[PDB]
């Protein structure tokens, strides 16, 4: 999504 | 001995004062010694030397509101009282069991009756709320085609469906409809249900989930009676141009009913426990400064001013009845102010961070900034050692865990089998072990600083209730002291957790007002934990138990990640932003941003001797007495004895007993140190200690690394053991006896033939273990869900989240109950989660305008001008969605219009990247590769001069290959380089087994792979026609040619020459030879 | 008279200046940039004409030649072209040969570099290779011993140096825009000339960089230039024209030929452009490269290799032997050329004419 590196 | 930097000996008192140190009998003896006297604190004590209207008839029954009713329906399972005071449990309604040969319909509830009167059993009516006495004891029902037919066998017509009423009993009418939006005048409900307006506030739950009734929409906040308006005892409040007007204004001269106004002159009466003040009418009490008024309005009680706000001592503070004093840590001496504390030590601090390809090292002030190590994969976590010096990281990239000094030498790799993600570590500098989360395994590990000894210490979910589970780890922090780990997840029901370092005692510790707690910490003076949320935006922090929270920064911030504290100074990198920045601990004043990375920093860490305080170790020499991991006991004083992860414990009488349970498909070391996967054995690198691992028999190696070799010289990865396919040529693969122990990794679950296939798999409708056991029916019908997840009647398992989301998810509904699925208990996060409009899902927040429809119903893409995107880190594109700073010109579309890469300007390169001809970015590791990577082969251009880095075996053709790959039998080079120089590596001069077709240049091939139109090796002698003529040139497999060369398979007729005279591409042989015989 | 050459992306096409008819050149071939000749070395009546390719995907470009005919007119001659072998080419916007020392130089404008090899392209050494954001096309004053470059980036440019690398220096930088083509008038005091896409200009100034001149302005977007007797020869990239005018710039724009937009540069094939008649200064005493320079020469050493120790003649690096050229159809007056098994070029002479490569009859 937007917080997996 | 020493005196540790700034401390002072064990034995000895710290003047806070000034940081001098004296003797332990001076304090508290008497004399004020230090500069300041803070060795005679207040800490020490001193020296000691018409009737009524419901009264009715005995045959009549009693209602509230004055009504008499006929006392036969009582009960009944309806209002017949007219205020249900015949139609409670609170008088009496617990044994309402009705009259003779009524149906119970048992799966009514109290919204209707379940007894039903056989008059209209079976009428084509539905009596019970699901209609079963329709079918309980009924006739059949033929149905119609022009009527809707319930799938569970109930027929009514179409103008029953879509309606909020279950018709059909199975709810089939309801089920799958998309219910438009409520009227104009219409209330709309939390969970989509429609309400007329008159409705709301009416102390009844009309909307199902209670949203006609929500505190916000009903509480009316009463007539303020502002300045210029006297507010009366009776609360119709006047103008104070009429105070004591001896007019009677508020009811019985409320406005006057007292004007003596001076009632303090009392002792008993007004009870004020510190100072009394007049009012207009009366009186009221007030306390000193630090007491507070409690609910009674007559008393003061002292407030703990070191927990209510932490914020007024820059570090430890201590409570005083009335007031408090601030102290500061060892190491730390006081300002004059008062105040603040500052550190004495002269090592000054320095940031430790990590980025992608980097680990830098930045002074506090932003003047300094430094290049640690260069060429990393991806360093995603980072942590120090203070004791040896040492520094440890996770590089995501190649999941390994490495380690080295301070000073660039030593580079070792610690841990490096079975990290699937780890997402964050942590290094315990008092027992000497290192910690690490899983987010794929879903677990928490304990490993020695060298690398032996794992062992799993979290796992499942925290509390006893199953509702937090360990979904996505991120983010961990030790408090060795106390002996406990905090860890933070960002799943969707996000917390904070803590666990003991022994496994005992896990428990929650924060679980409202947050969604993506990506950074944690604690700050190890005043012992406040702190934490940062990427999408509310804030930094908050809270005592260890989770109580007492503070906010610094309020919804300002795009995306922290990682975050510490020195001094007074909180340092935390923000994704959007690209950048590291930092502010005031307390407050956030002061913000600066500190430096521009042009990549995202991941981790970062305050190098300091202060934080990681010092203390006594618990396992003291000996290693506690175990032969195995002494872990810290919660508590911090005790420890225990532990066995590692492939281990099985066994207490012994009065000590500790570890026994192997290496299974069969894994090699167990001699002296029994660790149990390594069998394919580590005979692969010719010493892995266990002892050398067991490398026997003297060992047979010649054909396959590499992480390569399992056959029993005759064929390889296959580790994943082919048991997973019930043939894979090895031999099958030596699919053994019994190194099956028949084949135990495997936790998180999949094993079939009856022993393979094993991940664990949401099994009945799922698809038969994966191919014997069907996953899918056999009564496994599934026997089964259990793992803990935080819901078991369906199909015998799935499905998370908690999918759960009343409105989607199916077991094949049948029973994982949709709307029954169920409408009630109160599943109301929406008001902070955290957007409510549908018309479908009762919620959703998270950041779903809200991302061009999907997540509600299915496009609430959350609807009006999406109507959203401000973030004012700092966020960019808008041209359908106005929100989308990071960071995936601007990153090179991808992000927002499905091109908007977030319009008028795009190329960036600079890093330290450690190389710029393409068209002006983008790759790594200095993918110049001189033997691959394509700038689009235009500019990475592999002029590959003569520059070197190969000091790892890499550079070909004669200039390109670079890693050292690994030199002398093994095999081309790596793209012209055979790497195998030309080598020495012969056998005594008898040839360069592999006799099972090996040897070429000229030293690289050598299975046999099969002769004459078979490939170019196995460079310079091939496989394609050799004099040694290939007295192969098996068969027609069944192979064409052979007119010049005796056979050609492999479906090369004959393909349209291109592979035999070498034309015939080839010919007749005779590829058409048909006797029309298709 | 003296001929024309304009190579397009596909073709290279002649064009005689006074027969005013075109004639059959080198064909099949693909993302050609720019030509540049020298004249018949072997003194046997065929011109060597130089040749770049650039390159898309993910092949690279290169340097290829091939033989002219000197004479009145040739055709149906199976023109044969060899690869110099030098690879890792991305964009040689710019080439050069220079007949004294057998030198070819080229730049590339995604390296930032300028090249050096012989003839063969053998000997390669980087000369050039700091502070450069897109290097133009070059042009080369053996008689002087220097040669000349100009930038595009950022930073507009023109700047000359010695051939060995030495001495570098800046002519203008002022008042410049996207110079494109480069010129030398030999017979006019060694005078330079160059264009400018964006100011739409043609000036000249002396070879030390005094006295500059705007000759001629609004030339419809020149690409590049070439001076032969005393006129100027230029070509409007946007339209594909060619157009003539005074070199000394006080005549009108005459025009000549209307071609495709394929077309790159214009280029005259006439020895009185270089006068062959200039006498080799180096002694052979140079191991792999003898450069020149003003008054004198010096030697060279391969890319990535240094000279031996106490000595600056021999290099360390081994020296590899020199490529064969292939024999061309010499066939002349009309004639027609065929190979035989040994594959010579043995020339078909027409009604009329006898001889070996049927030169008079
Ligand atoms: C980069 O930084 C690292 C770490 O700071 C340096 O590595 C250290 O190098 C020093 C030597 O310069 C090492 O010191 C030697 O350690 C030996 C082993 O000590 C271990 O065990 C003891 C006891 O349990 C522990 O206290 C200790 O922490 C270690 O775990 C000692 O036995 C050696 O002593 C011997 O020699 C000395 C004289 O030098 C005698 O006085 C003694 O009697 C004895 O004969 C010695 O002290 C040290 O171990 C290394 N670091 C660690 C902690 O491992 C790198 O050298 C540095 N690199 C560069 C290039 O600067
Ligand atoms: C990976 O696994 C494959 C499995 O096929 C191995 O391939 C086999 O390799 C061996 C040689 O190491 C071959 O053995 C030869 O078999 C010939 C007859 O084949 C029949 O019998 C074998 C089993 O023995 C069957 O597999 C096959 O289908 C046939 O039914 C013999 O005639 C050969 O002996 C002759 O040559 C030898 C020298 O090689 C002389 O010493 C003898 O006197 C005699 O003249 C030989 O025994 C076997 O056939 C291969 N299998 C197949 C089907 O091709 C690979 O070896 C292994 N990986 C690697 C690369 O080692
Ligand atoms: C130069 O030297 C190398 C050795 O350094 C020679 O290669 C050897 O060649 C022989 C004969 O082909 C090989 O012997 C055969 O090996 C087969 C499988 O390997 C066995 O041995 C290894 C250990 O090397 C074990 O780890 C493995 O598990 C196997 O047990 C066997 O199947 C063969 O068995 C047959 O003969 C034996 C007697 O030798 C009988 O007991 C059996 O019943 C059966 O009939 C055989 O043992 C040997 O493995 C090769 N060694 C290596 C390491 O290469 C080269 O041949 C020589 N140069 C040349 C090209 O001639
Ligand atoms: C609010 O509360 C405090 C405490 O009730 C009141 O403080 C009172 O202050 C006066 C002046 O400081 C004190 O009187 C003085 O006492 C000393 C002896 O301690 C004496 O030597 C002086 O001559 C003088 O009398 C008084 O003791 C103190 N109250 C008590 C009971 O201790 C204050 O007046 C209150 N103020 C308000 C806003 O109501
Ligand atoms: C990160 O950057 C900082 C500052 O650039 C580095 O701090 C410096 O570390 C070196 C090595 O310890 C210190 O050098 C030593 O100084 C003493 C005198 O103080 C001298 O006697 C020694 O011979 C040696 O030269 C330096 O003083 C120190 N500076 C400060 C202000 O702390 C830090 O090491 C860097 N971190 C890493 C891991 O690169
Ligand atoms: C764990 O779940 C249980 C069952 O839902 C919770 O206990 C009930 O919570 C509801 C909330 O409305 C109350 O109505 C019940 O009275 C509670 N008690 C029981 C035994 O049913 C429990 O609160 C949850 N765990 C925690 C710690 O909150
Ligand atoms: C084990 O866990 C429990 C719960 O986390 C701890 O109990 C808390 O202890 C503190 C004092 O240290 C109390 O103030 C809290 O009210 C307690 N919470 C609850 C709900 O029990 C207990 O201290 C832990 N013990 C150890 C040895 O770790
Ligand atoms: C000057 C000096 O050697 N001081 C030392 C310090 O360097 C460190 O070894 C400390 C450990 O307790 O003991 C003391
Ligand atoms: C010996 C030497 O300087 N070797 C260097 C090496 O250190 C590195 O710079 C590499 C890639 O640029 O090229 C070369
Ligand atoms: C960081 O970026 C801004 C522009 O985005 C730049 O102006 C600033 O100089 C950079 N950081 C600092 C403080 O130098
Ligand atoms: C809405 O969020 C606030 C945040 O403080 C919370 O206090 C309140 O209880 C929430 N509303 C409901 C109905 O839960
Ligand atoms: C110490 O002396 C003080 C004097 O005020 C008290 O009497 C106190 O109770 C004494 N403590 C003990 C233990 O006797
Ligand atoms: C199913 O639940 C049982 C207890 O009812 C066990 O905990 C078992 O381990 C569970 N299975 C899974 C897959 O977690
Ligand atoms: C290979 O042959 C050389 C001689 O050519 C040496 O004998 C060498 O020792 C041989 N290799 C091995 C491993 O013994
Ligand atoms: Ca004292
Ligand atoms: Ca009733
Ligand atoms: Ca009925
Ligand atoms: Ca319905
Ligand atoms: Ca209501
Ligand atoms: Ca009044
Ligand atoms: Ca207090
Ligand atoms: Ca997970
Ligand atoms: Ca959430
Ligand atoms: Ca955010
Ligand atoms: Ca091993
Ligand atoms: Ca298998
Ligand atoms: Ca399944
Ligand atoms: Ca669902
Ligand atoms: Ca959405
Ligand atoms: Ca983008
Ligand atoms: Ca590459
Ligand atoms: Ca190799
Ligand atoms: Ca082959
Ligand atoms: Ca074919």
């Amino acid at each position: 999504x937007x917080n997996x590196x | 001995p020493t005196r540790p930097p700034g401390m002072c000996h064990l034995d000895e008192f710290q003047c806070q004062g000034d940081g001098t140190c004296i003797p332990n009998t001076w304090e508290c003896d008497g004399h004020p010694d230090c500069i300041h006297g803070s060795d005679e604190h207040t800490g020490c004590v001193p020296k000691t030397c018409g009737h009524s209207v419901n009264t009715c008839r005995a045959s009549q029954f009693q209602c509230d509101n004055g009504r008499c009713i006929s006392g036969n329906w009582v009960c009944d399972g309806d209002n017949d009282c007219g205020d249900m005071s015949d139609e409670d449990q609170r008088h009496h309604c617990e044994l309402q069991n009705c009259s003779s040969t009524q149906f119970t319909c048992v799966n009514s509830r109290p919204p209707n009756r379940r007894c039903i009167p056989q008059y209209w059993v079976c009428d084509g009516d539905a009596d019970c709320s699901d209609a079963l006495d329709e079918l309980q004891n009924c006739t059949m029902r033929t149905c119609s085609a022009g009527e809707f037919s319930c799938a569970n066998g109930r027929c009514v017509r179409q103008s029953f469906r879509c309606d909020r009423r279950n018709d059909c009993g199975d709810y089939s009418d309801e089920r799958g409809c998309s219910y438009p939006p409520c009227h104009a005048n219409q209330f709309t409900c939390q969970n989509g249900r429609c309400i007329p307006r008159f409705f709301v506030c009416d102390e009844d739950n009309d909307c199902g989930d209670g949203s006609d009734e929500q505190e916000h929409l009903c509480h009316t906040p009463e007539p303020t009676c502002p300045l210029h308006q006297f507010r009366c005892d009776n609360g119709h409040c006047i103008e104070m141009g009429r105070v004591c007007n001896h007019v009677d204004d508020c009811s019985d001269n409320s406005d006057e009913k007292g004007c003596g106004i001076n009632e303090c002159l009392d002792s008993s009466i007004s009870r004020c426990d510190h100072n009394c003040t007049d009012t207009i009418t009366s009186f009221y009490c007030s306390c000193l400064p630090g007491y507070k008024l409690m609910s009674d309005k007559r008393s003061c009680v002292d407030i703990d001013e070191c927990k209510e706000s932490p914020q007024l001592c820059s570090q430890k503070c201590e409570n005083v009845v009335g007031s408090y004093i601030c102290k500061c840590a060892p190491g730390y001496i006081r300002e004059p102010d008062g105040k603040s504390c500052r550190q004495n030590s002269n090592i000054e601090p320095y940031l430790i961070f990590s980025n992608r390809y980097y680990i830098r090292n930045l002074t506090t002030d932003g003047s300094s900034y430094s290049l640690i190590l260069q060429g990393l994969g991806n360093v995603v976590a980072l942590d120090f050692d203070r004791v040896e010096k040492r520094l440890y990281w996770i590089d995501a990239e190649k999941q390994i865990i490495e380690r080295m000094f301070l000073n660039k030498t030593n580079r070792e790799t610690i841990i490096n089998h079975r990290l699937r993600r780890a997402e964050s570590l942590a290094v315990d500098w008092v027992s000497r072990k290192l910690y690490w989360l899983d987010a794929i395994l879903d677990c928490l590990f304990v490993s020695d600083l060298e690398g032996r000894h794992r062992k799993m210490i979290a796992q499942h979910c925290v509390d006893a209730n199953n509702t937090f589970c360990f979904e996505h780890p991120r983010g961990i922090v030790l408090h060795p002291q106390r002996g406990h780990v905090y860890w933070a997840d960002w799943g969707v029901h996000a917390y904070i957790g803590r666990i003991g370092m022994d496994g005992t005692n896990k428990s929650v510790i924060i679980s409202t007002k947050i969604e993506w707690p990506n950074a944690i910490t604690i700050d190890y003076t005043n012992d406040l934990l702190y934490w940062a949320d990427a999408h509310l935006g804030y930094i908050e922090f809270s005592d260890l138990e989770g109580h007492h929270r503070h906010t610094v920064y309020d919804g300002s911030l795009p995306h922290p990640f990682a975050l510490t504290i020195f001094e007074d100074t909180v340092f935390w990198t923000d994704w959007n932003t690209r950048t590291v920045e930092k502010g005031n601990k307390y407050d956030g004043s002061g913000r600066v941003v500190l430096v521009n990375t042009t990549h995202k920093p991941f981790d970062i860490h305050v190098y300091h001797p202060y934080r990681q305080p010092i203390m006594s170790n618990p396992c003291g020499t000996n290693n506690g007495g175990c032969s195995h991991l002494c872990l810290i006991k919660a508590g911090g004083r005790g420890f225990t004895c532990a066995c590692p992860d492939d281990f099985q414990t066994v207490q012994l009488r009065d000590r500790t007993l570890c026994m192997p349970m290496c299974s069969s498909t894994q090699f167990l070391c001699g002296n029994n140190e660790k149990c390594i996967p069998i394919w580590w054995k005979c692969d010719g690198q010493k892995d266990c200690s002892d050398g067991s691992d490398e026997p003297d028999l060992c047979p010649h190696r054909f396959c590499r690394l992480g390569q399992f070799q056959c029993r005759d010289g064929n390889c296959t990865s580790p994943q082919a053991l048991c997973n019930a396919r043939q894979d090895c040529a031999d099958g030596s693969d699919e053994d019994r006896v190194l099956c028949e122990h084949h135990r495997c990794e936790s998180n999949e679950w094993q079939c009856a033939n022993k393979r094993c296939i991940p664990q949401s798999w099994q009945c799922d409708s698809v038969n994966d273990c191919l014997d069907n056991s996953d899918e056999d029916t009564s496994h599934c019908a026997s089964r259990t869900c793992r803990p935080g997840q819901f078991k369906c009647n199909n015998g799935r398992c499905i998370p908690q989240s999918w759960k009343c989301d409105v989607d199916n998810d077991c094949g049948d509904y029973s994982d949709e109950p709307i029954d169920e699925c409408t009630t109160a208990a599943y109301n929406c996060d008001n902070h955290t989660e957007f409510s549908c409009k018309t479908n009762y899902r919620c959703i998270p927040q950041w779903a809200v305008c991302n061009g999907f429809d997540d509600c299915r119903d496009n609430s959350d893409e609807q009006g999406c001008e109507s959203v401000p995107c973030h004012p700092s880190g966020d960019f808008r594109c041209a359908n106005h969605h929100c989308i990071p700073l960071r995936w601007k010109c990153d090179g991808t579309d992000d927002c499905g219009d091109n908007s977030d890469e319009e008028n795009c300007v190329p960036r600079e390169c890093s330290e450690s990247e190389f710029r393409c001809a068209d002006q983008q970015c790759i790594p200095s590791r993918w110049v001189c590769d033997q691959e394509n990577d700038c689009g235009d082969n500019s990475d592999e251009r002029d590959c003569e001069m520059k070197t190969c880095h000091p790892e890499h075996f550079q070909c004669t053709s200039g390109h670079c290959v890693p050292k690994a790959l030199a002398c093994d039998g095999r081309a790596d080079c793209l012209d055979a380089s790497d195998e030309s120089a080598c020495p012969t590596r056998f005594p008898n001069g040839t360069y592999c087994p006799a099972a090996m077709f040897e070429c000229k240049n030293h690289v050598c091939i299975q046999s099969f792979w002769i004459c078979d139109g490939e170019n196995d090796c460079v310079d091939g002698s496989d394609e050799e026609i004099h040694l290939c003529f007295n192969i098996p040139c068969e027609s069944p497999q192979r064409f052979r040619c007119d010049n005796s060369r056979c050609v492999y398979g479906h090369q004959l007729c393909n349209g291109v020459d592979d035999c070498g005279d034309g015939s080839d591409e010919k007749e005779e042989h590829c058409r048909k030879p006797t029309h298709k015989p």
